[PDB]
């Protein structure tokens, strides 16, 4: 709910960027460039979240872990901090 | 005027090769008539008489609204254990709002009569708030218990009994 | 009426006669229509502090909806206030203050939700916070 | 205990969020006060 | 107890299902209707055969 | 009125005390209820010679409300029903807030729709912009009651005993009165 | 168990207030209403 | 261009047409809404991917469908309402939204299935067959 | 079922929008101004009387 709210936030204030953005089609404006980035962050922060969502509700039912995801996440990350 | 054949052609000349087509409206009739006095002036009026082609409302408005009511139908569909009836029948009534705000600016501001895209658009927001009522009203029968209600026997009898076998619905 | 002198090279002076009109605006269309709703939108996100931090609580959506809502009344008040550049409006003051508190209520909701939700198997809980929060602040 | 660090938590920064909004608010409205139309020598345009 | 209390929010959950169902008929069929009787009488309003009826 | 002849050089006299309205196009928005033409022969301090002549004529046009009706009315009635239904929602269903503040939400896009309709006016709030406002507060205080109906319904007897005013209140004589 | 019925309460208590506000932000609406429009309402029937 | 039919008298006989053939320089167009647009779209692969647990898979779909329509508003304003074709832009949109609706309706039926139990549904053995072993084997689960 | 509408719905939606969107991209405006005209009209070739 609140990756997807902000992604429509942000839909909502391009539809009033866009038109204040000039559309002359010589070069990207930098804040075209930084609306840009903003909107691939989000897609990508939803896009990972979906997958560490998914990551979470695995049981044995999905079978056994593979050890190197128990090496890494739950041995060895741990002990980095 | 009359045609080049001196012939009572009443009619607006069009340049068929020449003629910019315009790309909403199409011509279909266009006579003339030399209007009589009921001071007394004549006058001649030149009638055109055009049909509004729909293809862009078509593609635009109404397939998305029947878009939106096949999706406020499924609701019902939904299991109330999913906890997602409110969010998907308001967000479809939201996104009509969005497709009404759409339409607002193509309407005629004519209050003689209501344009039936705009009856649609009504009728279908109905349909909306129709859905999200009984959607409550059932998720209020879903979370019933007796730590708060007792089912009374008339309910038991038509709901449990009745109603299934109609509905091709058996208990397990 | 103006006067005013020529040229340095002393030409012929010039007269001009300037009438300022001093107006004053109306504020009630704005208070009605903006403020009032703007006011009690920003006054909503408080309410999440009410919502339990527990499953079926919905502060996040709340405040992020609310934010949503005040992006909304952004894109409507952006219609309004004049494009110039000389200074940032009482309205647009209040409205970036508005949307500043709701990302901190919404940073506040997400701190509390992380808070709540730990359980024994993945957290270790620190005696000092503990003690704070369940002893020394009820004693404060 | 872990909900009731978060309810404790919840309980105090309604406080301070409601402080921080009264106030900062308050004094952001506060300026239409003072910006009046300032008294001037000159008469009023319509007379009474 | 714990059996007597879900066995009686199982008839109220059931209650509510048929109660979805039934839902789910009407409104297909109101729906049904109003978007064919729309839909024709828009389909119907031809233009005119003759420009002075 | 004759701007710079006064009436002791020129006079005006109306045709008739009305408009004439036959050749009058008819409005798909306004309805002329009434209409008249005054003559008027002011003087001033100045000059006793001089009257000052002007034909004022006035219409009174009542508007046609429907479009406004349709357009307005019928979205924000559905609105204003659909905000009190929230309190028949259980809580334990977890989509109060989300029924309560997704309306919150199609109302504000149905203002930012209403104010390309109704006049930005500021002498007056406009009937219609009252019952906007009514409508947005009745919203918000739905809102407000929910809250506190959720932060009741989750409330813990590990802190917060029940105390016996509200058991025998709202236990007691609410389903008995 | 006790703790459960002793929650009960609450929600039996959250219930019965939600009962009451549906029936007066219901017959609100309906108040308001004609609150703000019957006395056009009247005049241009009148 | 000299017209042969119309009279040597008329004004039409005879006219100089200078013409301009311009292609859209599309790059502003691209950046903007385009690649918005087809990232949002494609959101909704996601649907099946989210876990029906999480209560969520419904939101995503249909706030991708409000997405839509939010494009569809900004971009319908700037074109003029002839019949002659849908816009590119506008068949892709089309195309987009039908593909939500019916992924909104596959994750209907999926959450309906998945909170199916034995006091309302009979899981017969021929379906745990078919979906526990044989359509898992195939789809490599 | 959620693993087969997958694999199902997600190679129809990369499939449409690329067969619309490459048939947009391939428009390009004729080489010549007038279709089964021969003549470029272009600056470079003068057409000597
Ligand atoms: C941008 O827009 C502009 C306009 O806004 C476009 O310009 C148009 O370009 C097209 C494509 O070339 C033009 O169409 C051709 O025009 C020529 C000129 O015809 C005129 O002059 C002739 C003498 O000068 C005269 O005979 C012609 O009369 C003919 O046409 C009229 C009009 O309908 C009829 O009423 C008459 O009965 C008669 O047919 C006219 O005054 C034409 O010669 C040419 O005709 C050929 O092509 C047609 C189909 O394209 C066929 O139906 C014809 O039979 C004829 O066939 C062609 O004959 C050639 C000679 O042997 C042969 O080489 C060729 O292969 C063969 N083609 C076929 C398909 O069989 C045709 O009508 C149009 O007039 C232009 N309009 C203008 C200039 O205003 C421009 O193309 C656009 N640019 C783009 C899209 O990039
Ligand atoms: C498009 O709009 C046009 C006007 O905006 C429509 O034209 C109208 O068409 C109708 C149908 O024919 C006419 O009605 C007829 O009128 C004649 C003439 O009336 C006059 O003469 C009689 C005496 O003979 C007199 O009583 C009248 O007052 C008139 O002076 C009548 O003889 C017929 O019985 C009948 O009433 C309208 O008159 C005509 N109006 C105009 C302004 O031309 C046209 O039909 C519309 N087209 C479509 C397809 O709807």
């Amino acid at each position: 709910t609140l990756s997807i709210s902000v992604l429509l936030s942000l839909t909502v204030f391009l539809l009033v960027i866009v038109e204040l953005i000039p559309s002359t089609s010589s070069a990207v404006p930098l804040i075209g460039k930084y609306m840009l980035f903003t909107m691939v962050f989000v897609i990508a922060s939803i896009i990972i979240t979906v997958i560490v969502i998914n990551t979470h509700h695995r049981s044995p039912s999905t079978h056994v872990m593979p050890n190197w995801v128990r090496k890494v996440f739950i041995d060895t990350i741990p002990n980095i901090m | 005027g009359l045609g080049p054949d001196g012939q009572g052609h009443q009619e607006i000349h069009i340049h068929e090769g020449t003629f910019i087509e315009n790309g909403q409206w199409e011509i279909i009739h266009k006579p003339s008539r030399l209007i009589q006095p009921p001071g007394q002036r004549q006058e001649v009026i030149f009638y055109l008489i055009i049909r509004r082609k729909p293809l862009f409302y078509l593609v635009n408005v109404i397939a998305p609204c029947i878009l939106i009511t096949l999706l406020a139908i499924f609701v019902f569909y939904l299991p109330p254990d999913a906890g997602e009836k409110m969010g998907l029948s308001i967000f479809a009534l939201l996104t009509l709002t969005v497709f009404l705000l759409l339409l607002a600016d193509k309407v005629p501001e004519t209050s003689l009569s209501v344009p039936i895209i705009i009856k649609y658009l009504m009728f279908t927001m109905v349909l909306v708030t129709f859905s999200v009522i009984l959607s409550v009203v059932v998720l209020n029968l879903h979370h019933r218990s007796p730590h708060t209600h007792q089912m009374p026997l008339w309910v038991r009898q038509i709901f449990i009994h009745k109603l299934p076998l109609y509905l091709r619905l058996k208990r397990p | 009426i103006r006067r005013h002198h020529g040229g340095a090279t002393d030409g012929p002076g010039e007269t001009d006669v300037i009438y300022s009109l001093i107006i004053r605006r109306k504020p009630l269309f704005y208070v009605i229509n903006i403020i009032v709703p703007c006011v009690l939108i920003s006054g909503l996100v408080l309410l999440a502090y009410f919502l339990p931090a527990q499953a079926g609580g919905q502060k996040c959506t709340v405040s992020i909806n609310v934010l949503l809502a005040q992006t909304v009344f952004l894109f409507l008040i952006a219609q309004k206030i004049p494009e110039t550049s000389l200074s940032v409006p009482l309205l647009g003051r209040f409205l970036i203050f508005v949307m500043v508190v709701a990302t901190l209520i919404v940073m506040n909701c997400v701190i509390v939700l992380n808070v709540s939700q730990r359980t024994p198997t993945t957290h270790a809980m620190s005696p000092r916070l503990r003690h704070v929060l369940l002893e020394l602040l009820p004693r404060l | 205990d872990w909900v009731r660090m978060g309810n404790a938590l919840d309980n105090i920064c309604f406080w301070a969020a409601l402080v921080l909004f009264s106030v900062g608010s308050s004094l952001i409205f506060l300026g239409a006060y003072f910006n009046r139309v300032p008294d001037l020598p000159y008469a009023p345009c319509i007379q009474p | 107890e714990q059996e007597d209390h879900d066995a009686l929010k199982e008839d109220w959950q059931f209650v509510a299902m048929v109660v979805d169902r039934l839902f789910l008929w009407t409104f297909i069929i109101f729906t049904s209707v109003g978007t064919l009787v729309i839909f024709l009488d828009a389909t119907y309003h031809l233009p005119p055969p003759d420009p002075f009826p | 009125g004759t701007w710079t002849y006064d009436g002791s050089v020129v006079a005006i006299n109306p045709e008739s005390d009305q408009p004439d309205l036959s050749n009058f196009m008819e409005s798909g928005e306004w309805v002329i209820k009434e209409s008249r033409g005054w003559k008027h022969s002011v003087t001033y301090s100045c000059c006793p010679d001089t009257p000052y002549l002007d034909i004022t004529y006035h219409f009174v046009m009542q508007r046609l409300p429907l479009y406004f009706i349709v357009n307005v009315i019928i979205p924000c009635l559905l609105f204003s029903f659909l905000t009190g239904l929230v309190f028949y929602l259980p809580t334990d269903s977890g989509e109060k807030m989300t029924l309560s503040i997704s309306v919150l939400l199609s109302l504000t896009v149905f203002l930012l729709v209403i104010v390309e309709l109704i006049p930005s006016t500021s002498s007056a709030v406009p009937l219609i912009g009252k019952y906007m406002l009514f409508t947005m507060v009745f919203v918000i205080a739905s809102i407000i009651i929910t809250v506190i109906v959720i932060n009741t319904h989750h409330r813990s007897p590990s802190t917060h005993v029940m105390p016996n005013w509200v058991r025998k209140v709202f236990i007691d004589t609410i389903p008995n009165i | 168990q006790e703790s459960n019925n002793a929650a009960a309460e609450w929600k039996y208590v959250a219930m019965v207030m939600d009962h009451i506000l549906l029936g007066v932000f219901m017959l609100v609406c309906i108040i308001g209403t004609l609150a703000v429009f019957a006395g056009r309402l009247i005049e241009l029937n009148q | 261009n000299v017209d042969p039919r119309a009279p040597l008298d008329s004004p039409s006989r005879q006219d100089i047409t200078f013409y301009l053939i311009i292609r859209r320089k599309p790059l502003f167009y691209i950046i903007n809404i385009l690649v918005p647009c087809v990232l949002i779209s494609f959101m909704v692969n996601l649907v099946f991917y989210l876990p029906a647990d999480s209560g969520e898979k419904t939101s995503v779909a249909i706030s991708v469908l409000l997405a839509q329509s939010v494009f569809l508003l900004l971009i319908s304003k700037r074109l003029p309402a002839t019949s002659m074709a849908i816009p590119l832009i506008g068949k892709f949109l089309l195309f987009g939204m039908v593909l939500v609706t019916m992924v909104v309706v596959i994750c209907v039926i999926v959450l309906n299935i998945h909170f199916r139990t034995p006091s309302t549904h009979v899981l017969s053995e021929g379906v745990k067959k078919l979906f526990l072993e044989t359509l898992p084997e195939l789809l490599h689960m | 079922v959620d693993r087969l509408c997958l694999f199902v719905v997600t190679p129809v939606m990369v499939v449409g929008t690329a067969w619309i969107f490459l048939q947009g991209v391939y428009n390009q405006p004729p080489p010549q101004p007038f279709p089964g005209d021969p003549y470029s009209y272009n600056v470079q070739d003068k057409r000597f009387i």
